[PDB]
């Protein structure tokens, strides 16, 4: 039920399945080869991502999920101007 | 409310600190920087998105965007309506970066030409004809230097779209060398042991010459063009050939022949494109074309504000395609509400047509001239049918100024004994019948006559309301009764040979008939022919019952090789 | 690095893609940090600079996937009388391996292949497969899949998979084609054993007849029908429950319909 | 109502 | 609901609590993620300790300040040998610092 | 008004100092579009300014907020938005 996001500085961001699976890239690099891992925790390996991008990522995250369906008013994503950039990428590739 | 997207809030806090990351966009991923540039649309930003888009380097890689080219087709108007002239932009930075890549090796040449293809395609399908024809002239300068097999097929695809941009700019004499320099290249091509598909050629010089009024020419040229339509030929230039043959058909009077041909013109449109795309528009333009033509006008308002509503759509406010859609449904709501009166309508569709085109288009353009006349022909039945004298003579000033523009027009481009300038001659006639100005009345639709018997025919449908105009400026206003009476004979003969017995006009033919058979003496015949109407009306009535044209095609009715050789063994 | 485009070279690139693409469409052991990193390969061919290689990486996996296809089409005629096992064991690893490329190729799928005829990766393998594996091998396919169905009803008992997954085979290719379907499957194999279950159940029909007699006519019908249902259960399509049930009826019921007013 | 129409756009 | 980053070294735990859930739930949460018992981890916020009686809104983790669009740094810490390291949160990669637009050239 | 209001949310959570910064332009803007006559786009920048005055508990805070109502009061009577101005000024007098 939980998932580690390894990113390209070797960060290890720990989140709930249910959680990573709101992108389509992670939820096919979960399928197939990729979910032979066994040792508790599916390992993902985000070579090209920095810490400070799939972090805000695994924030958007628990921020989708948390605030799916919901009836009250829905707080933007907060995106700093200088990580807007490589933010957008990332919510590209990953299909977040 | 559900979270919004993470590509989204992204491409929102990227487009905010849009000038600390102005340069950065240009290196994003080609799906991004489109959905960037949209976002700077949407947000109102268009002064910032028109100084990206009229660099060739940025709209290089948003042109390359399919899925999303229905939004770029929005933007690329909005800047045009903006101010921003975007499409000479891009044209002059083509032809410069043309200009500087001539003297270089033919590979990087022929990326110049890829990147100049679709460009001058974007630009012809937004409508800048004027912009697009550089772009193409480029690229026709770019593929004439070097002789091999692939310059010269370059050449000619570009050739049979720069007979495109010519025609949609209604420059027919530039047209013909146009096409004469592109059956140099096929020839030439021909002679090297390879053949061309020239079916898109000779579909766009069967639409110059219906455009130029030469339905002879039109129908041979479309009916060579239909002879070389395969299995492998894309789905435009199918839909293109199958439209302007559907028009050169109407137009020579084969409206069984024309049905098939457009309705599946409108199936491949509606199939492959969508109900939602510009060439589905043309293709339901066309289609009303052929349905008002074949008096079938009740409906053609349906197909028309389903083509305008696509292209308003699509190409956003002040473009020429929307100008010609709304000069299209305003003369078939004049023809579907001339019983009625109601040209409210009618009128603000003809007048929203001028207003568009006499913004973007010059004050001696052709295109323009078809949109004054037909509002000078709407103001010409407002006039007559309002009360007061200084209005009747308010209005009727102004169709007379609108309807002496279309005639110089056409009488500067096409010339003197065409068909068009004899129409004007003709609505003129009607015009001067209005004006009480009976005299010259007769001498504009004895000349439209003459014209016209000379060239379409003497039983043609054009022949035919030129006449019953002639005549009812006899029987009604003039009093010549003698002379009426042939015209109105022959009025209706035509009407029934080649419409049938439900034409709309035989009521208008009936009742002249009527009235000049009351003032002469011919009493029974008087009574024959209120009979004669009474059969007519109640003929009208039982065909009122039709369906709705986007319906008769169905789903899968036929397909493009059952159509075309159903065709061509139909002569 | 960075999710950046940036100037790549196909050729090493896709090598490297092709050997876990390989490894992974006949289904052998590829690593996971592999696998999670041919999808930054995916991603950096479909937005390379200047040009995106996103035709190119989609021509050499359609090059890839019919010389594959290809392969164990001529591999699966090579074993003969052992075509239709064989199938299906290849047919099992190639569904995986589409649908785990359909995976791998997701940035394609999303990115260039519904942007600009085309067909999805995932969906691009089922149509070689059909048009490379399953239509070359439309009659001899069809011929072993009829006449062991037929052999089993006198009372035999094959292997229950191999049965099922090629019958199945026919409709797991046509996946992507949400218009029709059971077009395709309504063909290949249905049509042919509606019809040969209808000479079944008219050739002995007859000779039902000559060995029984009116009272124990009745008792018999449902037993074999019940059989065709736990047949229709076991070896047909769930689309094929009431197509079967109903033309057994018009065979063998109204074959003999003035048998049994009585 | 004493005419045709007009011919054409 | 209180959202958290438990940040051993590289490590970063996404995981979600209640105010009133006490900090020994949350050891219990990284017991069930990284295998190691309560008493083997010290939680630290701000370079505090955090007490295994005291609630998550006691210690200051209030849905205010760890909203799942913002969540709070939490630090952690394992016992080798009988011991305990500090915390020692390594920091994130830093963005590329976008110049001002206004600096004078 | 959309920049501003996405820029204040940034630094609604740092010093005062910004805070306070962002406030007194939060104040030219507003005032300068309740000027020109954009109230639904000052209704904005004010709400934005009203949400960074209602962070600290301090009478400055008070008095930034009570001018946010006043002059947010403005651009609802411009605007013909009688239903919140009610509800507006009864704000300003609590925060009064």
């Amino acid at each position: 039920m939980y998932v580690k996001l390894i990113s390209s500085d070797g960060h290890e961001f720990i989140v709930k399945r249910e959680h990573a699976l709101t992108s389509g890239t992670i939820k096919a690099m979960l399928s197939g080869p990729g979910q032979f891992a066994e040792n508790e925790t599916n390992e993902v390996n985000f070579r090209e991502i920095p810490s400070h991008v799939l972090s805000k990522v695994c924030m958007y995250f628990t921020y989708k999920v948390r605030y799916t369906n919901s009836s009250t008013e829905i707080p933007e994503f907060p995106i700093a101007p200088e990580i807007a950039l490589e933010l957008l990428m990332a919510a590209n590739f990953l299909d977040c | 409310w559900i979270p919004e997207t993470l590509y989204n809030t992204a491409i929102s806090a990227v487009v905010d600190n849009y000038i600390r990351s102005r340069r950065d966009i240009r290196s994003l991923p080609e799906n991004i920087q489109f959905d960037v540039y949209y976002k700077l649309y949407q947000q109102g930003r268009l002064c910032q998105l028109g100084s990206e888009f009229c660099e060739l380097e940025v709209f290089a890689k948003v042109l390359r965007a399919l899925d999303k080219r229905h939004l770029l087709h929005h933007c690329f108007q909005a800047l045009m309506d903006h101010g921003v002239k975007v499409a000479s932009v891009l044209a002059y930075s083509f032809s410069r970066r043309c200009s500087y890549i001539a003297e270089s090796d033919a590979a990087v040449k022929e990326k110049a030409i890829q990147v100049g293809f679709v460009l001058g395609g974007f630009l012809s399908d937004a409508g800048w004809y004027s912009d697009a024809e550089k772009v193409f002239l480029s690229c026709l300068q770019l593929c004439t230097l070097h002789d091999e097999m692939l310059h010269w097929f370059r050449a000619v695809e570009c050739c049979v779209r720069l007979l495109h941009v010519r025609n949609g700019n209604c420059k027919y004499h530039l047209g013909e060398e146009t096409f004469k320099l592109a059956q140099t290249y096929m020839d030439k091509l021909s002679k090297h042991g390879q053949q061309a598909n020239k079916a898109a050629l000779y579909g766009e010089l069967c639409a110059l010459l219906f455009a130029k009024s030469h339905y002879d020419e039109a129908y041979k040229w479309c009916i060579e063009a239909m002879k070389e339509i395969t299995a492998g030929l894309p789905v435009k230039v199918v839909v293109d050939v199958l439209r302007q043959a559907s028009k050169a058909c109407v137009v020579k009077r084969e409206f069984k022949k024309a049905e098939q041909l457009i309705k599946h013109a409108v199936y491949l449109a509606r199939d492959h494109f969508g109900s939602k795309h510009p060439k589905y528009s043309d293709t339901l333009l066309d289609y009303g074309f052929y349905l008002l033509n074949v008096d079938n006008i009740c409906q053609s308002v349906a197909i028309y504000q389903a083509a305008l509503d696509i292209r308003q759509s699509v190409f956003g406010g002040k473009n020429i395609h929307v100008a010609t859609a709304h000069e299209d449904l305003a003369y078939s709501s004049y023809v579907h509400q001339y019983s009625s009166g109601k040209f409210d309508n009618a009128l603000f569709h003809a007048e929203r047509a001028i207003g568009i085109i006499t913004h973007i288009l010059p004050e001696d353009h052709l295109l323009l001239a078809s949109s004054k006349r037909v509002k000078a022909l709407i103001l010409e039945e407002i006039a007559i049918d309002c009360h007061n004298k200084e209005t009747e003579q308010r209005l009727l000033q102004e169709a007379h100024d609108l309807h002496l523009s279309s005639l110089q027009l056409a009488k500067k481009a096409f010339g003197e004994f065409n068909v068009q300038t004899a129409k004007h001659y003709g609505n003129l006639g009607r015009l001067y019948q209005s004006m009480r100005k009976f005299k010259e009345a007769e001498e504009m639709h004895i000349k439209a006559i003459q014209i016209k018997e000379q060239l379409l025919g003497q039983e043609d449908y054009e022949v035919a309301l030129s006449v019953g105009h002639l005549a009812s400026l006899y029987n009604y206003d003039m009093n010549q009764y003698e002379n009426a009476e042939k015209l109105y004979l022959r009025s209706i003969a035509i009407g029934k040979k080649l419409f049938g017995e439900g034409y709309s006009g035989l009521e208008y033919d009936y009742r002249g008939l009527i009235k000049l058979y009351n003032s002469i003496g011919n009493y029974e015949k008087v009574f024959e022919y209120h009979n004669v109407l009474s059969n007519w009306n109640r003929l009208r009535d039982r065909q009122y019952s039709v369906t709705d044209a986007l319906e008769d095609v169905s789903t899968s009715p036929q397909s493009t090789e059952e159509v075309v050789q159903s065709f061509l063994i139909s002569q | 690095t960075s999710l950046k485009p940036r100037v790549v070279d196909f050729d090493e690139t896709w090598n490297k893609l092709l050997t876990t693409i390989k490894a992974v469409v006949m289904l052998e052991y590829v690593e996971r940090a592999t696998w999670n990193d041919r999808f930054s390969d995916i991603y950096a061919l479909c937005v390379a600079y200047p040009e995106p290689l996103g035709e190119r990486l989609y021509t050499e996996t359609k090059i890839f996937l019919e010389n594959h296809v290809r392969h164990l089409h001529k591999r699966v005629l090579e074993s003969e009388e052992q075509v239709l096992v064989m199938y299906h064991r290849y047919w099992e690893e190639y569904s995986k391996g589409a649908d785990y490329m359909d995976c791998l190729y997701r940035y394609l799928n999303t990115q260039f292949i519904k942007k600009n005829p085309l067909m999805e990766i995932g969906e691009l393998a089922l149509d070689m497969w059909r048009k490379l594996m399953v239509e070359p091998l439309q009659a001899i396919l069809i011929r072993m899949l009829l006449r062991e169905i037929k052999n089993d009803r006198g009372g035999e008992d094959p292997n229950q998979k191999v049965i099922h997954g090629v019958i199945n085979s026919f409709v797991h290719v046509e996946q992507y084609k949400k218009k029709f379907p059971l077009k395709f499957y309504q063909e290949i194999f249905e049509s042919p054993f509606l019809t040969e279950t209808g000479e079944y159940y008219k050739q002995e029909a007859s000779n039902l007849l000559q060995e029984s007699n009116c009272s124990q006519y009745m008792e018999k019908v449902l037993g074999r029908l019940k059989d065709e249902e736990i047949r229709c259960r076991k070896y047909l399509h769930p689309s094929s429950y009431t197509k079967v049930i109903h033309e057994c009826q018009q065979r063998m019921v109204a074959d003999h319909l003035q048998f049994l007013h009585a | 109502l004493t005419r045709n129409k007009g011919p054409a756009a | 609901d209180v959202f958290l980053m438990i940040r051993r070294h590289k490590t970063t735990i996404f995981t979600d609590a209640k105010e009133s859930s006490t900090v020994f739930e949350l050891k219990r949460i990284v017991e069930g993620i990284l295998k190691r018992p309560p008493d083997e981890q010290r939680l630290y916020k701000d370079d505090q300790l955090l007490d295994d009686g005291k609630t998550l809104g006691e210690c200051g983790f209030t849905s205010q300040t760890a909203r799942p669009q913002a969540p709070a740094t939490v630090g952690l810490a394992f016992r080798a040998d009988d011991t305990f390291e500090a915390l020692c949160i390594e920091p994130f990669s830093s963005p590329p610092e976008l110049p001002d637009v206004m600096k004078p050239q």
